[PDB]
Formats: structure tokens, C-alpha cells, sequence
């Protein structure tokens, strides 16, 4: 029962609870509830080896930036999430990703980009451009959709797989 | 009736003694006060609520300090909730009601209830918040700001987690139902004689009319040769009257062999009904091996024990918070006119349950020197224990400590102790009755692992298995911490502790799932060495920590748990992720380990730095403490150093040097030789504002350390610079550092 410490950062308003509690409850939250830092256990079995998620929904205000550094150290695989509707919010992806190299100090912190309300039609946010940040980091990206359940368990898997190629 | 008595058992089995015993009484006062106790006791059990009492809060009406008051950023605190595998951080106002943040997160799951798991149907009303992890509640009417937990929590750092469960069944808290011939004769007394079955000069009577330490008359006998019998038949008139007798007056009669004290025995002239003994009687002396030189009971060994005889005239017969404290100076010894003790018990009423706690300890050992049995002093106890639960927890231990190894005082604490568990509610006689069961079964242990002095680290975990076998309860609550249920015992890292006494190391797996961690539960079980030193200790400084609370300081104390569980045995709580100076030192050398140990441990540089200023304060804080109390010449392996940098000494029993200020402790301040530093200055300006504060409690500290020594005290004046003004005083200490500071490792090594 192996336990995969995972946190969910990223701008606000991505979607990171949505994806969280799709994955969690299997259903969507359509109300926004701006969240400070929930947190969900749940016991899977990835490839057959039946481990335990510890899921951290972070905040994107940054009003409570501070308690990065905390999660930020005891995180075992991060989960950068963005909207492909919302440029800004892909901006502030680097953010995420240098203080979590720095709060580390390592450049191999398991790590997935993740484009999220692929299901909107308004894109903004090309996934080349997406797909070679990614590829820069070195880190795999998964387009996902906390509405149409697009991406969702994949990209939580891939980081626990990231987690344990690392 | 027979169930009554199969509840007496019972009762007796928690008390330890047997309060229906007649074979070691020369009266009735015992039978007369568990009597006399019963109203007390209804009539705290008919006003308590169920709910509250049930739930037992932990708050406090003191100010919050300003230190504390810091730490809450904008007008809010962040508290978690917690449900199943679900919490979220909820913004929440120092003056927010228990109740009112529940209803916050209540409506902020208007549509959400699934995801904490939190049953639709099942209302909000029936909700409780609970500190993850231990049975301590927030409810009632009061702000968030005020429940020691939280102060805990902002003080410590640490973040505050609730787990939103069901409250207590108030149901489970039910209670079973159930004039002299003439008052102007000079006393006298007859002694007929000694006696006493084996033997090791010349050997006489004494006999005083006392009123406490205070010695009124005074008559002997003729000295006569120490046969095996000795006898007088002679009568000792007093200079005192029947109606000058004081109330309480004793009777007290010493056998002397320059003369030497070797046994003693009191009797009460003044029965607790205002009536003057009279009789013949036959007292079971006490021998030489003070309070326990006043006590009123006999010696329960009737086998093997000096007998002095007497015989007294017959007649007919038709058919505000610092403060308080300084009260307990007439709780003492100095102090026995009835009337005085009972303005001092009636000014303790006005101390809230927290304050009481801190001196319940101090007040139990204060009522050896009551005259009677029942009194102010001893109904104040047993209704502030009866009211509250985490007072009559402590309580109990505190009775049933002293019930198990001072005979001088057993039955008189016994029909208190039966007092109490006769309306503490069914619910905890069963948590006394799991915890007995626990103490006294690891108690067997200790004894049958300690009569083996490795094979025997075998013996340990085989007797282990033997209790760990439907024997031992699935889950105690902690005696050292009430809030604190012990389940599984983790068997593997139990251990034997090698030193002079052969302590247990035992570890148990926390019986609360909602507890936010697998860590497991650290007791140290010893015998031998009488834990009623280090309680003492520990009690002192906490009154000390807030001595500094009222002065905005923080000196970050860690007065670990220790409760006496019995004779020269009892348990020690232990402090995770914490070692000994000397285990470091023992991992190497170099001035600089400690500190190097510190860093290593310290995750972030930023964390370091806390550790830093974590040192700085803790060893001041122990440093100035220790010196004041006199203990601060210690050796390494009796201090230790949380991985957070907070120093603390444990084990207490006690060239010349003030305290312990070692180079390696130096180092970690950035100093080392004769120079300074930022921190080593930030250290020294701490230590005489720490020293200070206490000073303008002196007498406080006196009185209650006096207390103790009671159950010289003339250094602990010395100490406190009693005399010298601020500036004075002062330098006093600064130069006290400079004596560490120049005895580097001399009484270390
Ligand atoms: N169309 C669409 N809407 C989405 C998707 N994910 C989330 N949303 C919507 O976007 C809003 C915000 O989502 P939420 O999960 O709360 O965002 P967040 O990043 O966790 N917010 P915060 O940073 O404050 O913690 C919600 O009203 C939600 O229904 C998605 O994949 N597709
Ligand atoms: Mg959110």
C-alpha cells in the first residue's frame, strides 16, 4: 500500500478542484468555490499495484502564496494545471514550475503539464506551444476536461508514475 | 444488597484501598465523613450539564498574549476540518463560537455534504468539533481564541485540525443511586505503657498538646530501661483546661532513647464532632526512618510495631490569577485555625478549572495538614474534580498516588478518592478501571523483567505477547494525558532502557483514526525512582511559563508528562523526534556538533534559523529556570534537544557551575571563547527578562516550593536575589553566565 503524495497547483480558476473531485467523486462541480488548500485520500490500484493517493488542491490566489514552500516540500509529484482558454494562467505555469525546482532544489521533480477545459471551443492556448514547454521541462502533458471526464485519470496516473520513475 | 456491594468492589479496586476497613481505626470520622461527603457530591453531580461535562472544554478567561496575538495575521485564523479521507482550510475569526464556525462550513456545503461524507439526513445540530487525534472537544459558548488548543497551536506553530464528528452520549456519563463532668480540669492523660515484639539506652514518653506544628503543653515520664515492655501507670496533667483545648488539638506521643527520636503517634483531644476523646486506647506508633509527623492515623502494621498505651477521663453519657495563588500560603503547615484554611479554600473558588490544574497537585499534598478528614480543603477537590473531567482525571492519579505509598495518609485520601468515583459517572469508572488495568498489568512486567537482572530483550517481547493476548484492553486513555488513547502495542520497538532502575520503553499505535499521523505513542514506564519528584518539577514550571505568559515572554518550556501511577512507579511521556546532548556528542567531538546536528535535521535554511532562535529561548528558558530552582549543574545525558532546536532536562532528582551552558550550546548562538554575538546578546537580554519576571513572583515560587519540601528552602531566596533591586539583580545573572562561560567542559567531563 504504497502512498503517492500528489499536488494539484496551478493559476486560478484552472480548474484544479474540479479535476480533483472529478477524479475523487467521479462528478463535476459547476459552482466555483475558490479554494485555500483541500485536501483527499483515495485508494487505487494503478498498474496492479494497489496504492493510496494523498491528492492536494492547492490554491491559485495569490493571496496564500506562502504556504507554497510547505506543500511545495512535502509534494511528491506535482500536477500543473492550466486553462487552454485562459493565456495568462499558461503564463504563470513557469511560475509553479521554478519555485518547485528552487523548494526542491532538484530538476527531476515529478511533474505533468496539464491543459485543462479542453472542452470549451474558445481556445486560446495552442497545444504546440503547450506540448514543447512540456517537452522543455521534460515532463509529459495530458489536455484534459473535468467535464467530459477527458484526460482526467490519465494525468493523475502519469504522475504517479512519474513519481515512481523518479 | 449484594450488587451494591459488587460496585464496592469495584470501587475499591480503583481506590486501592479498602474504605469499609475497620481493623486499623480507633473511631468513626472515616465512616462519619464518607457520610458527610455524599451531599457535596449530589449536589455538584445535580448542577453539572450533561453536554459540557460530557464534552469537558478546554478553555480560558486570561487575555490572549500579545506574543500570541502577533501570530494571527489579518483578523483571521485558518483552521482545517476534517470528515473521512476529506478536509478543507477554512478562514475563521479569533472571536468565532465553536458553533458558528460549524455553521459557516455548514452552509458552504449547501451542495457539497457528499464530498466530506457527511450524511444528508443526519442534521448539523448533531455535529461536534473535535481535535484531530485526542479527546478534546471545541464546544460552547465561547470564541475559538479561547480554547487552550488553539493558544497550543498559534504558540507552537503548528496548524489546527478539527475532525467534524458526533458528540458524546451525556447517557453514558449516569451515576448510580447509592457536655463535660467540667470544662475547666487541667487535661491529663494516663500512659500505661509500651511495648513492641522484636528490638534493634534508655527509653521515656513524651506528650504534647498540639495545635499543628505549634507545641502548647508538655509532660514525659521517668526513663526506664528499653526492655520489650516498658510500663508507667502514670497520669500527665497539662497545664491546659477541657475547654482551652483548641479545636483539632492533638495528642501527641514520642518515645525518646542527647536523646533520641525513635517512634511517635498522634490522637486527636478534639473529635471532629467538638468532642474530647475519652477512653483507653491502644495506638500502633510510627517509627523514625514534616506532615506526615502530624497525621492522625495509626500505624496499619499491628503485627510488628511499637503499641504505647493510654487513658483518658470519662464522663456521662445520657441516651487575579498569580495572585490567587499566594493564598495557598495558608493551606500549609503555618497555618491550622480552621477558620483561617477555610477564607483560603473559599478565595481558591474563584480559580477558573485551568488555574486549579496547575495547583491541584500543590492543594492535594496541602490537605495532610488538616486536622480532620473532612474540610473546606478536601470538598473544594472533590467538587472541582466531580465538575470537571479533565480535573478529575488528575485528580484520581493524584489520589490514588499517594494512597499507594504514603500509609500516613491512605485512608484519609482513600474516603476522598471514593467520593469522587461514587459521581464521576459510569463512563469514567470504566476509563479509570481500563487504565488500572494497564498500570498494573505492565507493572507485573516491569517487576518480572526487572528480577531478570540480551535474552531478557526476549523475555520482554514474549511477556508482551502474554498481556498482547486478550488481556490487555484494545485501548487505554493516556494516564500522563487524558486527551490521549494509547491502543495496539507495537511490540517490536518496545524495549529495556539500561540504567541504575530498568525502565520500559513501550510504544503504543494511536486507538484514534482520525489522528492525523501513524506515529505511535511513546511511554516510558519506570520503577524505583519515586516520580513524585520530577510532578513537583514539571508543576513548578508550568507556573512558571506563565509567570512569563503575564509578561508577554515565551521561554519555550517543554514540561514532557509524567504522572505517579503508584508506589515508586508511574510513566514518563516521551518526545519524538527529540535525542540527548550526549547521544549527539556520542556521534562523533567538536564544539560545533551540536549545532551541525541542529542544520542536519532542519529541512529548509529558513528552518534552521528557527531552530536557532528555537534554542536561544528554550535554553534561556531552562537555563534562568534551573538556576532558580537550583537543578541547573546537570549533565548531558539528562538534557535533551528537540530535531526543532528546543532544549529541555528531564530526569529530575536533585566543579560548581550555574547552569548548563556548554560550549557546543555557545556555539549554536555564534559564539565561542570570550567573544559575543547577535544571538548569544539575544540570549542574555531573554534570560533577564525571564529572571526578572519571576522575581516579581518570589514569594509565589517560595510558597510554593516550600510546600513540597514540607511532603533548605532558604536558597531559593538566595537565588532570586530577594533584596536587590532590578539592576542589581541583573548583573547578578549576567556574571552566573559568565561562570558557564568559563568552565567550558570542567563539570561536564
Ligand atoms: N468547461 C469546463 N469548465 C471547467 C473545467 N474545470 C473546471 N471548470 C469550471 O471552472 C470553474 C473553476 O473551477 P475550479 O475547479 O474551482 O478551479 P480552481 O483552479 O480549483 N480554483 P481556485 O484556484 O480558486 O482554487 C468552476 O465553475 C468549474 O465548473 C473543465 O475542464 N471544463
Ligand atoms: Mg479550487
Amino acid at each position: 500500500m504504497t502512498e503517492y503524495k500528489l499536488v494539484v497547483v496551478g493559476a486560478v480558476g484552472v480548474g484544479k478542484s474540479a479535476l480533483t473531485i472529478q477524479l475523487i467523486q467521479n462528478h463535476f462541480v459547476d459552482e466555483y468555490d475558490p479554494t485555500i488548500e483541500d485536501s483527499y485520500r483515495k485508494q487505487v490500484v494503478i498498474d496492479g499495484e494497489t496504492c493510496l493517493l494523498d491528492i492536494l488542491d492547492t490554491a491559485g490566489q495569490e493571496e496564500y502564496s506562502a504556504m507554497r514552500d510547505q506543500y511545495m516540500r512535502t509534494g511528491e509529484g506535482f500536477l500543473c494545471v492550466f486553462a487552454i482558454n485562459n493565456t495568462k494562467s499558461f503564463e504563470d505555469i513557469h511560475q509553479y514550475r521554478e519555485q518547485i525546482k528552487r523548494v526542491k532544489d532538484s530538476d527531476d521533480v515529478p511533474m505533468v503539464l496539464v491543459g485543462n477545459k479542453c472542452d470549451l471551443a474558445a481556445r486560446t492556448v495552442e497545444s504546440r506551444q503547450a506540448q514543447d514547454l512540456a517537452r522543455s521541462y521534460g515532463i509529459p502533458y495530458i489536455e484534459t476536461s473535468a467535464k467530459t471526464r477527458q484526460g482526467v485519470e490519465d494525468a493523475f496516473y502519469t504522475l504517479v508514475r512519474e513519481i515512481r520513475q523518479h | 444488597s449484594e450488587e451494591s456491594q459488587a460496585f464496592q468492589r469495584q470501587l475499591t479496586a480503583l481506590i486501592g484501598y479498602d474504605v469499609t476497613d475497620v481493623s486499623n481505626v480507633h473511631d468513626d470520622e472515616l465512616e462519619f465523613t464518607r457520610r458527610g461527603l455524599v451531599t457535596p457530591r449530589m449536589a455538584e453531580v445535580a448542577s453539572r450539564d450533561p453536554k459540557l461535562y460530557a464534552m469537558h472544554p478546554w478553555v480560558t478567561s486570561k487575555p490572549l498574549p500579545e506574543y500570541l496575538w502577533k501570530k494571527i495575521a489579518n483578523n483571521c485564523i485558518f483552521i482545517k476540518i476534517h470528515r473521512s479521507t476529506t478536509s478543507q482550510t477554512i478562514k475563521v475569526s479569533p472571536d468565532d463560537t465553536p458553533g458558528a464556525i460549524l455553521q459557516s462550513f455548514f452552509t458552504k456545503m449547501a451542495k457539497k455534504k457528499s464530498l466530506m461524507d457527511i450524511p444528508e439526513s443526519q442534521s448539523e445540530q448533531d455535529f461536534v468539533l473535535r481535535v484531530c487525534g485526542r479527546d478534546e472537544y471545541l464546544v460552547g459558548e465561547t470564541p475559538i481564541k479561547n480554547f487552550q488548543w488553539v493558544r497550543h497551536c498559534l504558540k507552537n506553530g503548528e496548524e489546527i485540525h478539527v475532525v467534524l464528528d458526533t458528540p458524546p452520549d451525556p447517557a453514558l456519563d449516569e451515576v448510580r443511586k447509592e457536655s463535660l463532668w467540667d470544662c475547666d480540669r487541667k487535661f491529663r492523660v494516663k500512659i500505661r505503657g509500651i511495648d513492641i515484639p522484636v528490638l534493634p539506652l534508655t527509653v521515656f514518653v513524651e506528650a504534647n498538646i498540639q495545635h499543628g506544628q505549634q507545641v502548647l503543653c508538655q509532660r514525659r515520664t521517668s526513663p526506664k530501661p528499653f526492655t520489650e515492655e516498658v510500663l508507667w501507670n502514670v497520669w500527665l496533667e497539662f497545664s491546659i483546661k477541657i475547654k482551652d483545648l483548641p479545636k483539632g488539638a492533638l495528642l501527641n506521643l514520642q518515645i525518646y532513647c542527647k536523646v533520641r527520636l525513635l517512634y511517635y503517634v498522634n490522637l486527636l483531644l478534639i473529635d471532629h464532632r467538638f468532642l474530647l476523646r475519652r477512653g483507653e486506647y491502644v495506638l500502633h506508633m510510627w517509627q523514625i526512618s514534616n506532615a506526615d509527623k502530624l497525621t492522625s492515623a495509626t500505624n496499619p502494621d499491628k503485627e510488628n510495631s511499637m503499641s504505647i498505651s493510654i487513658l483518658l477521663d470519662n464522663y456521662c453519657h445520657p441516651i487575579s490569577a498569580l495572585d490567587v495563588g499566594l493564598t495557598m500560603q495558608l493551606l500549609d503547615c503555618n497555618f491550622s485555625d480552621e477558620n483561617v484554611r477555610a477564607i483560603a479554600v473559599q478565595k481558591l473558588e474563584s480559580l477558573e478549572d485551568d488555574d486549579v490544574l496547575h495547583y491541584l497537585l500543590q492543594l492535594v499534598q496541602a490537605v495532610k495538614f488538616e486536622p480532620y478528614h473532612d474540610s473546606a480543603l478536601a470538598r473544594f477537590l472533590l467538587k472541582r474534580g466531580l465538575r470537571n473531567k479533565r480535573i478529575g482525571h488528575f485528580l484520581f492519579w493524584f489520589l490514588r498516588s499517594e494512597i499507594a505509598q504514603s500509609r500516613h495518609y491512605q485512608q484519609r485520601f482513600a474516603v476522598i478518592l471514593e467520593a469522587y468515583l461514587r459521581g464521576c459517572g459510569t463512563a469514567m469508572l470504566h476509563d479509570f478501571t481500563q487504565q488500572v488495568q494497564v498500570i498494573e498489568m505492565l507493572q507485573k512486567v516491569t517487576l518480572d523483567i526487572k528480577s531478570l537482572s540480551s535474552q531478557v530483550i526476549s523475555q520482554l517481547k514474549q511477556k508482551l505477547e502474554n498481556l498482547q493476548n486478550s488481556q490487555l484492553p484494545e485501548s487505554f486513555r493516556v494516564p500522563y494525558d487524558p486527551g490521549l488513547k494509547a491502543g495496539a502495542l507495537a511490540i517490536e520497538k518496545c524495549k529495556v532502557m539500561a540504567s541504575k532502575k530498568k525502565p520500559l520503553w513501550l510504544e503504543f499505535k494511536c486507538a484514534d483514526p482520525t489522528a492525523l499521523s501513524n506515529e505511535t505513542i511513546g511511554i516510558i514506564f519506570k520503577h524505583g525512582d519515586d516520580l513524585r519528584q520530577d510532578m513537583l518539577i514539571l508543576q513548578i514550571l508550568r507556573i512558571m511559563e506563565s509567570i512569563w505568559e503575564t509578561e508577554s515572554l515565551d521561554l519555550c518550556l517543554l514540561p514532557y508528562g509524567c504522572i505517579s501511577t503508584g508506589d515508586k512507579i508511574g510513566m514518563i511521556e516521551i518526545v519524538k523526534d527529540a535525542t540527548t546532548i550526549a547521544k549527539i556528542q556520542q556521534s562523533t567531538f567538536k564544539d560545533e556538533v551540536l549545532n551541525h546536528w541542529l542544520k542536519e535535521k532542519s529541512p529548509t535554511e529558513e528552518k534552521f534559523q528557527a531552530a536557532v532562535e528555537r534554542f536561544v529561548y528554550s535554553c534561556a528558558g531552562y537555563c534562568v529556570a534551573t538556576f532558580v530552582l537550583g537543578i541547573g549543574d546537570r549533565h548531558n545525558d539528562n538534557i535533551m534537544i528537540t530535531e526543532t532546536g528546543n532544549l529541555f532536562h528531564i530526569d529530575f532528582g536533585h566543579e560548581r557551575v550555574p547552569f548548563v551552558l556548554t560550549p557546543d550550546f555557545l556555539f549554536v548562538m555564534g559564539t565561542s571563547g570570550k567573544k559575543t554575538s547577535p544571538h548569544f546578546q539575544k540570549f542574555q537580554d531573554i534570560c533577564v527578562k525571564a529572571y526578572l519576571a519571576l522575581r516579581h513572583h518570589t514569594n509565589l515560587l517560595i510558597i510554593l516550593f516550600s510546600m513540597m519540601l514540607m511532603t533548605d528552602i532558604e536558597y531559593i531566596r538566595d537565588a532570586l536575589t530577594v533584596g536587590k533591586n532590578e539592576e542589581d539583580a541583573k548583573k547578578y545573572f549576567l556574571d552566573q553566565i559568565e561562570v558557564c562561560r568559563d568552565k567550558g567542559w570542567t563539570v561536564q567531563f
